[PDB]
């Protein structure tokens, strides 16, 4: 009956960075702590968000395609940082963001500027947020 | 054979088989290993002697200007 | 004949002083009246160091092992590693050897292991951010001390590896005739072995003390675990006083025993860096004896630094006069022409001294 | 091959699944979940 | 003087342990270079 | 035994030697510590 | 012996195996016992404080406003004048006992004291929280000095050396922590018992020690070997309580199905 | 009692300098007050503001 559900909740029926330096920049540009903690949106294939995991104690991370959540389970699969990280399945906007002291997202254009006023909203927000985001908004 | 001398004696320490059966510490279990590994390796059952040549090796591995004279007791 | 000298009263200045001389020295009566007499094992140690890394010496402990004769080669260096016994850290070998380093004919790359902390020698970071500096000012470019391990007392077990690629023939002269503004405060925090609690309450010591300032405190909170954080459990605090306009640094530093508060080292160390700045004009004293001996062994040119009152103690003087001995130089001393305080220029000449060892 | 991946969903346990309504429940459907009173009594 | 030939090796037995490590890995992910049916 | 020895030698030193001339040629035509970072993790 | 339980405190003489007085109480948490010999400090649920005196057969006085909440632990100076007591409204109570019990100090705290366990020396205290810290003050300064961390889960039960240089705490998630007075560092953790360790008890003047859980099992380690040296099966239901002589000789375990059994070394 | 003279006269022994005009290198860390005294006498961070910008 589990997969019936995964079914029921979503059908399973994006751009891709290939210059990993830039996105390694990013994690150094956000220079979270290790006492801090991440939340992580849209990790893909997550190279970004392992370089979180090896920085910060706490990794949650959330996926809106169940597919890429898997193959970030596989890619992550049998290693020390998957236990601290958390992999979220589905649109995060219902649900109640955990709380995290930095924001890192490869956040959809489509989604974002909803999700920026939330967390901008969202009770006791972050001190650093970053966002990989369009140009022109 | 070997094969049947050898899991034997991993049985015998633990080393093979389900743990959580129902109905020894780790670190005995390291040292079962490294006594199982010089056990059932016969070169370094017991070879003739002059198989090897380590100890003729290791006797050569052992094997600048002004000096501290020193004449302390 | 061998210059001749008492005690074991700042030996190893005397073997280094008469490297750089190049004159040879008999030093005697090394705690003749003691119950154990002649050299203790570390200056026993750091002779090897002296021979390791100079080339022609001859020395010669005696039967008793109270009196030694030294008699120095050139300079020529290369990689090595030295075992630091552990009766004393590697700062106690390092600091002598960061008065060799830079002048000799190849670039000193020395692994140093044992413990790395105590109570009267300097830590790493005392020689990286309190020393070290004064080296960049004197002229020596590059110099490093890289950390690969800590040993904590009493087992040890650290590593630090000393690297001073810049060989120069002789150092810069010396003029610095004001009291240096102080920009800011840093520091690093450090702990072995133990929860990361103690570092930032080590820190929290250290901001309640000097959060009366204007400055800005920064101060690292760094902690050792895994295989790397050495084979004794320990912690203690470097906190430097920096100015950035001229590139000057002064710094205080202690390491925390048993049964000790964090917050109270972190206090310590703390309003010990104040004292250390009321008692300084232009270098703290931790870092005196270092400057003035570049100086001696300058260009033949007469250069100027500002000494506070309270640095020119028995220290100062015993120091003044073991360089005239093997150098014959006198170091003179002026008054400033303010009345805000009573500050001394220390005005010194080099000797004409050349790193002639170097291949040209 | 989508039965491969739903089942790797399910093997992993840190995981948490995001219907349409409001809450938060896990692969095999049912909603995920110290006292001072329960670790000692 | 000079030797035309590279020396034939000896097994001491840091060799050993490094070639029976290398033996274990390859097992510990069957990571095996053997003939299959085509 | 010797034999060895004196092969691991010269290669050291013609590896020596490439890595120096390369520093050269490179030459002709920030933080030194980032490394303590890591190693203070263990 | 003395075994508090709810409604109830019962005292049996080990000779005679047979209840020389039975005391009526409250839902008693802890249960130490008072300097002298005489008398017995109980805990209650209510957060009351109770004095009993084996001489007078019954209770003295219960400070019904004592403390706010449960009484969770409660411990004694050596010395025995000075009474702390560790509990849930977040504030340890400190006691001093005259011949009246007056409270002199309350320490304010962040989380509730889960266990508090008193030195023979005296010169320090352990705190038992729900944050999964153990902060240890200085009982002779008053002042905090060092916290333990690492615990995945609350320490159940807290224990002193009598070198008093190390640290022997046992927690929910079921690893024993020994830490090193001389700098608070692990020397070693053991994951002994499948279940938690409600209750770890120190050998009087040596670094062994005895452990008992959840799971009904008491386990015998030494320090210095690190290893358990006997294992020790009689509990039909977990085991709540573990005791041990002032002798050191027989070491007391009571069960769940109120079964009472004495261990003694051959 | 001019110190530049008094350095120079060895028969003056350096702690007798000290006074009339008013202890081993091994120890690299320097002389200090207890801290007590330290510590009233850094209560404030009076007589070094010059010494900061």
């Amino acid at each position: 009956s589990a997969e019936k559900h995964l079914s029921s909740v979503f059908k399973f029926n994006q751009h891709i960075l290939k210059n990993p330096l830039v996105a390694q920049g990013i994690v150094d540009k956000a220079q979270i702590r290790p006492s801090d903690v991440v939340l992580e949106v849209g990790p893909g294939t997550g190279n970004l968000t392992v370089r979180i995991l090896e920085q910060a104690k706490n990794v949650v991370a959330v996926e809106m395609d169940p597919r890429m959540a898997a193959e970030l389970t596989k890619r992550v699969r049998g290693t020390p940082v998957e236990k601290k990280l958390e992999i979220m399945l589905g649109d995060f906007m219902k649900t109640e963001l955990p709380y995290f002291d930095i924001c890192i997202s490869n956040t959809p254009y489509q989604i974002s500027s909803p999700l920026v006023f939330k967390l901008i909203n969202q009770p006791r927000p972050p001190r650093v947020s970053i966002l990989m985001f369009q140009r022109e908004f | 054979s070997q094969l049947k001398n050898l899991k034997a004696a991993l049985k015998a320490r633990g080393l093979t088989g389900q743990t959580n059966v129902k109905s020894y510490d780790r670190e005995e279990k390291k040292k079962a290993i490294a006594e199982i590994r010089e056990e059932f390796n016969p070169f370094e059952a017991v070879g003739k002697p002059g198989i090897s040549k380590q100890i003729g090796e290791e006797q050569r591995k052992r094997a600048k200007r002004g000096g501290v004279i020193d004449k302390r007791f | 004949k061998y210059t001749t000298f008492q005690g074991s009263q700042n030996f190893r200045l005397r073997i280094v002083l008469a490297t750089l001389s190049g004159k040879p020295i008999k030093i005697e009566k090394i705690r003749s009246g003691d119950l154990n007499p002649g050299l203790k094992d570390y200056e026993v140690s750091f002779l090897r160091l002296i021979e390791s890394v100079t080339n022609g010496s001859v020395i010669e402990i005696s039967y008793t092992g109270t009196t030694v004769i030294y008699r120095p080669g050139i300079i020529v260096g290369g990689a090595s590693t030295h075992i630091c016994p552990s009766s004393k850290p590697v700062g106690y070998f390092v600091e002598p050897m960061l008065y060799l380093a830079p002048f000799s004919k190849k670039k000193f790359s020395i692994l140093f292991k044992g413990i790395t902390a105590s109570h009267n020698d300097a830590g790493i970071e005392a020689i990286k951010w309190g020393l070290m500096p004064v080296m960049e000012k004197f002229g020596v470019r590059e110099c490093a001390l890289h950390t690969l391990k800590r040993g904590s007392p009493p087992l040890g077990g650290g590593e630090v590896h000393l690297v001073v690629d810049s060989l120069i023939a002789q150092p810069i002269t010396m003029h610095e005739i004001d009291r240096p503004i102080i920009s800011s405060i840093t520091g690093v925090a450090y702990s072995t072995r133990v929860s990361p609690s103690l570092v930032n309450r080590m820190i929290d010591g250290a901001k309640k003390v000097l959060k009366n300032l204007q400055c800005e405190v920064n101060i690292t909170a760094d902690v050792w675990r895994g295989e790397n954080s050495g084979k004794s459990p320990g912690w203690g605090i470097t906190l430097v006083a920096q100015s950035k306009q001229k590139g000057w640094s002064y710094f205080a530093e202690d390491i925390g025993d048993a049964g000790s508060i964090p917050e109270e080292l972190g206090e310590k160390v703390a309003c010990q860096l104040l004292e250390e700045i009321s008692k300084s004009a232009a270098v703290g004293r931790n870092q005196l004896p270092l400057a003035i001996v570049y100086m001696v062994i300058g260009k033949e040119d007469i250069g100027r630094l500002r000494i506070n009152k309270e640095q020119i103690d028995e220290r100062f003087i015993i120091l003044l006069r073991d360089i005239k001995k093997i150098f014959n130089t006198e170091v003179f001393l002026k008054p400033v022409d303010e009345a805000d305080n009573e500050d001394m220029i220390a005005t010194i000449k080099g000797i004409g001294f050349t790193n002639t060892s170097k291949k040209i | 091959k989508r039965n491969d991946v739903v089942d790797t969903l399910s093997k992993a346990k840190n995981i948490t699944v995001i219907n349409q309504k409001g809450e938060k429940k896990d692969v095999s459907g049912k909603t995920k979940k110290p006292d001072s009173t329960n670790i000692k009594l | 003087f000079d030797r035309t030939a590279k020396p034939v090796p000896v097994i001491t037995s840091e060799v050993t342990e490094s070639l029976e490590d290398m033996i274990r890995r390859r097992i510990q992910d069957s990571n095996f270079d053997d003939l299959q049916r085509r | 035994f010797e034999a060895r020895q004196r092969i691991e030698e010269k290669n050291k030193e013609s590896s020596d030697y490439h890595a120096k001339m390369a520093h050269i040629v490179n030459t002709i035509n920030k933080n030194k510590y980032e490394r303590e970072r890591k190693l203070r993790g263990g | 012996l003395a075994t508090a339980s709810n409604g109830s405190l019962k005292i049996w003489n080990i000779k005679t195996h047979k209840c020389i007085r039975t005391f009526e109480c409250g839902y008693a948490l802890t249960c130490k016992f008072l300097p002298g010999g005489l008398l017995v400090i109980l805990g209650t649920r209510n957060g009351e404080l109770q004095l009993f005196d084996l001489a007078s057969s019954s209770l003295l006085d219960t400070i019904e406003d004592a403390h706010d909440a449960a009484i969770w632990s409660l411990d004694l100076t050596s010395d025995g004048k000075r009474l702390v007591t560790g509990s849930a409204d977040k504030t340890v109570k400190f006691w001093d006992f005259k011949v009246k019990l007056h409270h002199d100090t309350t320490l304010e705290l962040t989380d509730d004291i889960l266990c508090v366990r008193v030195s023979p020396d005296d010169r320090y205290l352990a705190i038992s929280l729900l944050d999964n810290t153990v902060k240890v003050f200085f009982l002779d300064s008053m002042k905090f000095y060092l916290s333990l961390y690492g615990h995945k889960l609350p320490v159940l039960s807290i224990d002193i050396s009598f070198d008093s240089k190390m640290i022997i705490t046992s927690s929910a998630d079921k690893n024993i922590k020994i830490w090193g007075l001389d700098f608070g560092d692990c020397h070693k953790s053991l994951f002994a018992h499948q279940d938690s360790i409600m209750n770890v008890k120190f050998l009087p003047q040596s670094h062994n020690f005895f452990s008992c859980s959840k799971d009904a099992v008491v386990k015998y380690w030494d320090g210095e070997k690190f290893e358990c040296i006997q294992k020790l099966y009689a509990h039909q239901s977990e085991v709540w309580a573990l005791a041990v002589a002032t002798d050191g000789g027989f070491v007391v375990s009571s069960s769940h199905d109120h079964s009472i059994r004495i261990w003694e070394e051959t | 009692w001019n110190i530049g003279k008094l350095i120079y006269m060895d028969n003056i022994s350096p702690e007798e300098c000290i006074r009339r005009w008013r202890v081993d290198l091994e120890k690299f860390v320097p002389y200090f007050d207890t801290f007590e005294k330290l510590a009233k006498k850094w209560k404030s961070v009076d007589a070094i503001k010059e010494r900061f910008l």
